[PDB]
């Protein structure tokens, strides 16, 4: 396919790379610290008007 | 350090309106209560109203309820008090009080003052 | 050079048939299969 002919002669071709591919997905982030105050403001006592 | 700043008072007639106001200064206003407490000339204290940290009403008297409006202002950190229909039974030393603890939000509803001010003397006659 | 898939290695000398590299050299000698050596 690469000599573009049906008769390839005696030697070494270079015809594609080896190229090992994915086996996964890893999306790491740091952990969770300091939660925003989100529980005074939807759990709230009274409100006024 | 607390600086609860008192305005608005003087001799009205029974039926007019007025506005009182207590700005604070020294501490953050988004995080305390402050609740306005009348006292009578050598007959004791009476609570009138309170407001917590956010915008929110806790109750009235038996006999200050539809006639007095309360709210609060955190862009101006002050804390307003309309009043309305006022009689010769309104006469009294009207303190700024605020709260000690933070107001987190799971706890018991138990509200005490703290910090006291100096009143003003709103007279109806 | 790599691994070279698909041909054995003799131990014997030969002149170079095909240039694989670091010295390795490949040719197609006696079954009939591709050698190195």
């Amino acid at each position: 396919c690469t000599l573009k002919s049906f008769t390839v002669e005696k030697g070494i071709y270079q015809t594609s790379n080896f190229r090992v591919q994915p086996t996964e997905s890893i999306v790491r982030f740091p952990n969770i610290t300091n939660l925003c105050p989100f529980d005074e403001v939807f759990n709230a006592t009274r409100f006024a008007s | 350090e607390v600086q609860l700043v008192e305005s608005g008072g003087g001799l009205v007639q029974p039926g007019r309106s007025l506005r009182l106001s207590c700005a604070a200064s020294g501490f953050t206003f988004d995080d305390y209560a402050i609740h306005w407490v009348r006292q009578a000339p050598g007959k004791g204290l009476e609570w009138v109203s309170g407001i917590t940290w956010n915008s929110g009403t806790i109750g009235y008297a038996d006999s200050v309820k539809g006639r007095f409006t309360i709210s609060r202002d955190n862009a101006k950190n002050s804390l307003y008090l309309q009043m309305n229909s006022l009689r010769a039974e309104d006469t009294a030393l009207y303190y700024c009080a605020k709260h000690h603890q933070i107001a987190v939000a799971g706890d018991a509803e138990d509200y005490y003052f703290d910090y006291w001010g100096q009143g003003t003397l709103v007279t109806v006659s | 050079a790599g691994c070279l898939i698909g041909a054995e290695y003799v131990n014997n000398s030969y002149e170079c048939d095909i240039p694989i590299g670091a010295g390795i050299c490949a040719s197609y000698q006696t079954s009939q299969s591709i050698i190195a050596y």
